[PDB]
């Protein structure tokens, strides 16, 4: 109900339905794919909500539980280049090139972070 | 083209060609 | 019984570029002003 | 350097392995080439079996072209650890001071192979793949190479 | 009646294998003991006793922590050691006891040089393999 209410572009009520997924299953079984899965969907409704704090936090949470994940490591370089967190943004950015090495739009974006970088 | 080699040779090498056009560190 | 890998959200290309391009505007905002 | 010259005795300075080692890198740093072999020369006589960091006497023995010197540790540091990545690193410096340097890119990637988490290995292939004229390549290397070393 | 629950944690074994284990057991003992049942009983100075390919000569060696019948008797004491008090050589002939010297120390020594490059040729050891 979570990603069909977000594919709908009604993104409010998408998240009190993935909240109250997640505080179902915060109590029991952490690991197994669903949890993660719950994470991601959260994370991903922040960063549509403008609402970014909460976002990387529980995008930290779920690379704490999974590490080798390209996407996850884009979409901290995502957040972190919103804010004025370069470094962080440039570290996961280099993450995901070295998982995997032909991504297409994070190219750009190290070009775009290096030179802010640069200029700042 | 090469049609013919010198002495009446058959076939031919060719050892060299080249195209012409105009127009300290840390390891 | 078999239950279904659940979907997963995919970080697109459009929304990334939006959002690359929205950086490029931010720093030539005060490239002038400093000037 | 002045932390040295006056906080440390020199007895202890000239015969501290550990305090060698960071002395020669640290006047590496400084590009002074010339000060950091006659120190590196005696912590090989300290103990010619060590690898440790190797890297940083490679990468000084590529610049000086010493080509004996270079086989001689070479070839001790196999014969001792040939798991270490330090190792066939300072192999493949060897090589690309050589000549080849296709089978130095192998041997790097092998390196880095051995042990995932060494970003100089990394570095230095993609240093050396500038000098394969091929730059997509290097691009690739040198930002996998930053991507295991943040500061670097 | 004889115990057979060691040989097999299933509580009931076939007649056929009860005999057979019977029989065999006795047999194997009867070897080692002498050069009855198996459940009414299992029993039976430097103080090491035996190394294979010890004499008491050579443990008595230890303690101080060190022409044709000569020969016949080194013959003989060398494949003592080898084969570990073996039977069968004072029934072998004499002169087959010859060639199996022989062959004794080509093979020994084959086995001394046994248990006893340059740099860009010996990384492709480690690579290939």
């Amino acid at each position: 109900m979570g990603v069909m209410y977000f594919k709908k572009n009604e993104f409010v009520k998408a998240k009190k339905y993935l909240k109250k997924a997640l505080e179902v299953v915060k109590d029991l079984d952490p690991s197994s794919r669903t949890t993660i899965s719950i994470q991601l969907n959260l994370g991903h409704t922040y960063r549509k909500l403008n609402e970014n704090e909460i976002a990387i936090k529980c995008f930290r949470c779920v690379l704490e539980k999974n590490d080798k994940n390209s996407e996850i490591h884009c979409s901290l370089g995502y957040l972190y280049l919103k804010t004025k967190k370069l470094q962080k943004a440039i570290d996961h950015l280099h993450k995901s090139l070295y998982l995997k090495p032909n991504n297409s739009s994070a190219t750009a974006l190290l070009k775009n972070a290096l030179e802010l970088n640069v200029t700042l | 083209l090469f049609p013919v080699n010198h002495e009446n040779g058959k076939d031919t090498h060719l050892r060299g060609i080249r195209l012409y056009v105009p127009s300290a560190i840390l390891r | 019984m078999i239950r279904r890998a659940p979907t997963t959200l995919q970080l697109s290309h459009d929304d990334v570029t939006s959002l690359i391009d929205d950086l490029n505007e931010q720093k030539l905002k005060q490239q002038l002003n400093i000037e | 350097i002045r932390l040295f010259e006056s906080q440390i005795p020199s007895h202890i300075k000239d015969t501290m392995p550990w305090c060698l080692v960071q002395l020669g890198k640290l006047h590496f740093e400084i590009i002074n080439y010339d000060m950091s072999l006659k120190y590196f020369n005696r912590l090989k006589d300290l103990q010619p079996a060590r690898v440790k960091d190797m890297e940083i006497f490679s990468t000084l023995l590529w610049h000086l072209h010493d080509k004996v010197k270079s086989s001689n540790l070479a070839n001790g540091l196999m014969d001792t650890m040939p798991n270490k990545p330090e190792t066939w690193c300072c192999i493949g410096n060897l090589l690309s001071l050589q000549k080849d340097h296709d089978a130095a890119i192998k041997a790097f990637e092998k390196a880095t192979q051995l042990d995932p988490n060494f970003a100089y290995a990394y570095t230095l292939q993609g240093h050396e793949h500038s000098s394969n004229d091929s730059s997509d390549s290097a691009k690739t290397c040198y930002r996998k190479a930053l991507a295991c070393d943040p500061q670097h | 009646q004889y115990d057979y629950s060691p040989f097999c944690e299933r509580n009931t074994l076939r007649e056929s294998r009860i005999d057979s284990f019977l029989k065999a057991e006795r047999a194997a003992h009867c070897l080692v003991f002498h050069k009855y049942r198996p459940d009414i009983d299992i029993m039976c100075s430097m103080l090491l006793e035996s190394v294979p390919g010890c004499n008491k000569e050579d443990l008595e060696r230890l303690s101080r922590r060190e022409r044709l019948d000569d020969i016949i008797n080194h013959e003989t004491n060398a494949l003592k050691s080898f084969w570990n008090d073996s039977g069968l050589v004072n029934s072998l002939q004499s002169h087959h006891l010859h060639e199996e010297y022989l062959l004794l120390q080509e093979e020994l020594k084959n086995v001394y040089k046994i248990k006893c490059e340059s740099l860009r040729d010996k990384c492709r050891r480690h690579y290939s393999n």
